[PDB]
């Protein structure tokens, strides 16, 4: 599914546990101009390869911490995948193809409230109704 | 000195009545 | 001079290391040949051996350290205390069986745990075997402790 | 998951999207501010609830709010 | 002469009620039916 | 105020009534988790628990009411009576098994009996287990009564 070389480190005990085989698993891919040393989110030092890299991780936050670190190495082509135990690989970051800090067309407003927050109703007005005060 | 064996046995048999009623009420409150 | 600690499965991404403690052939021999992992055993045979070993040693703390350890019935008190722990352990195993338990894990030392511990029926078999073996092991420890005088005929 | 909602006092300075450790937030086109952009939270299932976006928000009380809700494996941040 | 009831009821309250109660509650909180 | 007695399965044509004695959730809890009907058991595990309980109670009337109940040999005669009757029961179970028996019936209380009691091999495994459980239950009742003076003496 995913093409890449595992970075060079002698293994840690901070890697990925039984949740990977039973619940969900993440992968990060990036390419590097040269081979250089980076820090794992699990702890420890590892050498990335000159070329395509692949590093399986337990949480998505590990991949976004690593992708924030890879920007210091001037590497902005990183991709984060979500892998299920069925083998289902889905592409989540960046999902649109553009990083979320930049505006891209085709994105819609999700969970936008067209009022200020002091204009939310009282909790007693929404009591027993099954809705929250901040809904809609 | 104290009460007899018959009175303790009768009180246990009577205490079976709020035991059964408490079982029914606690199950009704859950239901 | 060569490296002795390795990542397991030749994959460093796992939270695993192959060490002398973890992956010695002597360690992997001893662990894989316990009745919890010895290949070719029914759940009852595994439990029966586990129970005999456990009821055997659990006699000792109850017999030598209990409240009645200075009385004439120290060994009988240790026997009954061991049987009470074996029954409580059987109850714990039956509760563990009935709760739809999660799968037994493979590891560096043991790459394949048995199918005895993958199902409710195998765990029920294991637990009943642990009860029988545990009572047998506590009884044999009581019997060898109360009859040390037969070594006088060995002399 | 947690609920992250964006109110209309946004100025589109994109700081919540940058602060977010789990990629919940993104910037979408808009016309109610000078920067012509709001923040949007489509991936609230990845939200751990750490509120770095509320720390990052410059408006007087919070164009963005996180409302802590039900807990999952992702929202609790478990690697196991 | 009902003082023998204590040697029944105090072991029941101390062992039988906790084991039965915690066994019910453990299998109930792990159950996925209701 | 409402009716408490119903036809079973909402069909009045079967020779069946759901009554409180028949279909209480407490009664349906208790019968369905008796080892004859409890889910997650092999036929050996069912026969072993059924045997244990029956040997244990069958120790009683032989020991306390038999011919030797006033002798010093009372508890051992009761043990031998319970073991002989457990063996006769095992012989009856094996003859029932080897007769190619009919299937176990579901009822109002048990919606679905186990597959253990549907063939010959499940009954033979049950009877083999019933023998072991019965002798063990009779022996444990024998030791808990014949040593009941010492067990009270440990207190
Ligand atoms: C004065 C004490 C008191 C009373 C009257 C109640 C009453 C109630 N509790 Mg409650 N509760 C209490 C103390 C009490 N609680 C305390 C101290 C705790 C903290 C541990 C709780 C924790 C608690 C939980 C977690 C739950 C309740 C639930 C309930 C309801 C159903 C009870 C039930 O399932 O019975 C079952 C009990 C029995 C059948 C035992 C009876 C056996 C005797 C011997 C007869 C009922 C409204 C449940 C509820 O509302 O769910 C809808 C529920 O889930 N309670
Ligand atoms: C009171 C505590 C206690 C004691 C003394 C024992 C003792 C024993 N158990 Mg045991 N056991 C216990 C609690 C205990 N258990 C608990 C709580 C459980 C539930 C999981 C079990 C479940 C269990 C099973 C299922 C089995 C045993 C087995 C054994 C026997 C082999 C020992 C062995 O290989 O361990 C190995 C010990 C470890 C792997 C622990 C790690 C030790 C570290 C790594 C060593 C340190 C390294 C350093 C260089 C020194 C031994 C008689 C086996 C047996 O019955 O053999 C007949 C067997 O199959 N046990
Ligand atoms: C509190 C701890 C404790 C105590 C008081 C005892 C006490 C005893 N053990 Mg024991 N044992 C223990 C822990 C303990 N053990 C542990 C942790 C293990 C490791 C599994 C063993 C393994 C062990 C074996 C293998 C044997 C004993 C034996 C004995 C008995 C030796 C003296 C005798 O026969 O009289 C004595 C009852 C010996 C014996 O005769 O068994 C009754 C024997 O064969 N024990
Ligand atoms: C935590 C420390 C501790 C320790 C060591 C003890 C020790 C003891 N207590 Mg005590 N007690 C304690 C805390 C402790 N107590 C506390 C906190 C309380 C609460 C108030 C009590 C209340 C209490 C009462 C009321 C009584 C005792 C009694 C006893 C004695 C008998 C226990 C028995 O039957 O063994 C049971 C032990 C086991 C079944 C297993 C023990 C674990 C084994 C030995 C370790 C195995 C690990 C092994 C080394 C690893 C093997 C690896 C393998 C690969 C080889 C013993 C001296 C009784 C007595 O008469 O005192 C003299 C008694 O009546 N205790
Ligand atoms: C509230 C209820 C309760 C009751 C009735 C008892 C009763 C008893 N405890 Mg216990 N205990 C309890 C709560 C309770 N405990 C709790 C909550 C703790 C933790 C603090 C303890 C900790 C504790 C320790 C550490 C010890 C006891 C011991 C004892 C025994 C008394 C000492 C003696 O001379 O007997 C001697 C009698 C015997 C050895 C015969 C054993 C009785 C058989 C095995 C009953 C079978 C039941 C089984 C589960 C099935 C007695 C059986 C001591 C003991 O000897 O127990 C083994 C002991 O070592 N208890
Ligand atoms: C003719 C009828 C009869 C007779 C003489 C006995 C006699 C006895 N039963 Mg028993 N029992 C019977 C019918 C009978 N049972 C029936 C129909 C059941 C229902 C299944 C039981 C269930 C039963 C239990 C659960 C226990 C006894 C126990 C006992 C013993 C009590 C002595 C003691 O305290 O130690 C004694 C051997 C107790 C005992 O200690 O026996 C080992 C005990 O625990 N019996
Ligand atoms: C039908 C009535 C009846 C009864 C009650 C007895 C009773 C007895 N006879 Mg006897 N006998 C009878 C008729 C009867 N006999 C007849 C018709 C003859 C033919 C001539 C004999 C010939 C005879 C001889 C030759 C001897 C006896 C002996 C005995 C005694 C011991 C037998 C024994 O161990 O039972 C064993 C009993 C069982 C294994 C099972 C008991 C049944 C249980 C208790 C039923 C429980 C059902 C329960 C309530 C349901 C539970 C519900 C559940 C939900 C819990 C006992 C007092 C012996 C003795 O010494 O006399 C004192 C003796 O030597 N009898
Ligand atoms: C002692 C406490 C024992 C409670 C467990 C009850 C065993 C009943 C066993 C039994 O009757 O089961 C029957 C009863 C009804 O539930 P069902 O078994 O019908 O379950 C199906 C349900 O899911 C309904 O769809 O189950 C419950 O009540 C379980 C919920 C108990 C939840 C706990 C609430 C009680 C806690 C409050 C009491 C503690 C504080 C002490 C106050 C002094
Ligand atoms: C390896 C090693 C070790 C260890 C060891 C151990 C820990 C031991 C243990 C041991 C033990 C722990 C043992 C056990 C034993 C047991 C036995 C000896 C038992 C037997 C039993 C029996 C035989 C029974 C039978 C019976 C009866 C009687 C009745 C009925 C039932 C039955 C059948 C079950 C050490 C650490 C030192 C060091 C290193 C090496
Ligand atoms: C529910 C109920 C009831 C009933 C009751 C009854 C019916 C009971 C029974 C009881 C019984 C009836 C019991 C029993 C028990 C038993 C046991 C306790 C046993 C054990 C055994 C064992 C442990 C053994 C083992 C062994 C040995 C030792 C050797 C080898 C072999 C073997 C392994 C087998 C009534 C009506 C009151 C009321 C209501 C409720
Ligand atoms: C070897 C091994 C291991 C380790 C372990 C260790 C190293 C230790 C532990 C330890 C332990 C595990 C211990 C425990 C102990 C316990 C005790 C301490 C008990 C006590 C008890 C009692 C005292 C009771 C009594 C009684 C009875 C019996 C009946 C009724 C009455 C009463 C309740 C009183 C493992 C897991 C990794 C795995 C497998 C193998
Ligand atoms: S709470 Fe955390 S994960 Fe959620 S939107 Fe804010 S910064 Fe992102
Ligand atoms: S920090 Fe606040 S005002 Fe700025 S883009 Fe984010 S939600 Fe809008």
């Amino acid at each position: 599914t995913l093409s890449g070389k595992t970075p060079l480190f002698a293994g840690s005990t901070g890697g990925l546990l039984t949740k990977a085989v039973e619940e969900e698993k993440y992968a990060i891919t990036w390419t590097s101009p040269k081979a250089q040393v980076f820090e794992l989110p699990t702890g420890g030092a590892a050498t990335m390869h000159e070329g395509e890299n692949l590093l399986y991780i337990a949480r998505k936050e590990y991949g976004i911490a690593l992708g924030g670190q890879l920007r210091k190495f001037k590497i902005t082509n990183y991709k984060i995948y979500r892998i299920l135990p069925s083998g289902e690989t889905t592409f989540i970051h960046p999902a649109d193809g553009v990083f979320p800090e930049k505006v891209n067309a085709g994105r819609e407003k999700v969970r936008f409230n067209a009022r200020s927050i002091g204009e939310n109703p009282n909790p007693s007005q929404v009591k027993f109704s099954g809705k929250a005060t901040y809904d809609a | 000195s104290s009460i007899s064996d018959t009175q303790v046995y009768i009180a246990l048999v009577v205490a079976l009545i709020p035991g059964l009623l408490a079982w029914r009420l606690a199950t009704e409150l859950y239901k | 001079n060569r490296e002795v600690v390795f990542p397991a499965g030749r994959d460093p991404q796992w939270g695993n290391l192959e060490t002398p403690v973890n992956a010695s052939p002597l360690v992997k021999w001893f662990i894989n040949n316990l009745p919890a992992y010895r290949p070719g055993l029914t759940p009852f045979r595994r439990g029966l051996e586990v129970g005999m070993a456990h009821g055997y040693f659990l006699f000792g703390p109850f017999a030598k350290l209990g409240p009645l350890r200075d009385a004439a019935n120290a060994n009988l008190a240790g026997l009954l205390g061991a049987i009470g722990l074996v029954v409580l352990f059987t109850l714990a195993l039956s509760l563990y069986a009935n709760s739809n338990p999660p799968t037994a894990l493979a590891s560096v030392t043991v790459p394949n745990p048995p199918d005895a511990f993958q199902s409710k029926e195998g765990w029920n078999n294991f637990a009943s075997a642990f009860l029988i073996g545990g009572i047998g092991g506590a009884v044999v420890a009581y019997f060898l402790t109360s009859n040390l005088a037969l070594i006088q005929g060995l002399v | 998951s947690h609920t992250v909602k964006i109110y209309d006092t946004c100025i589109g300075c994109t700081q919540c999207v940058r602060a977010c450790p789990t990629d919940v937030l993104e910037m979408v086109p808009w016309d109610g501010c000078k920067a012509a952009q709001v923040a949007s939270s489509p991936r609230t299932e990845d939200c751990v609830g750490c509120k770095r976006c509320e720390t990052a928000c410059p408006t007087d009380f919070l164009s963005i709010r996180v409302y802590l809700g039900a807990e999952t494996t992702r929202s609790m941040g478990l690697a196991y | 002469d009902a003082s023998f009831l204590s040697s029944i009821f105090v072991p029941v309250i101390g062992w039988v009620v906790p084991i039965a109660t915690f066994s019910f509650l453990f299998l109930y909180i792990e159950r996925e039916d209701v």
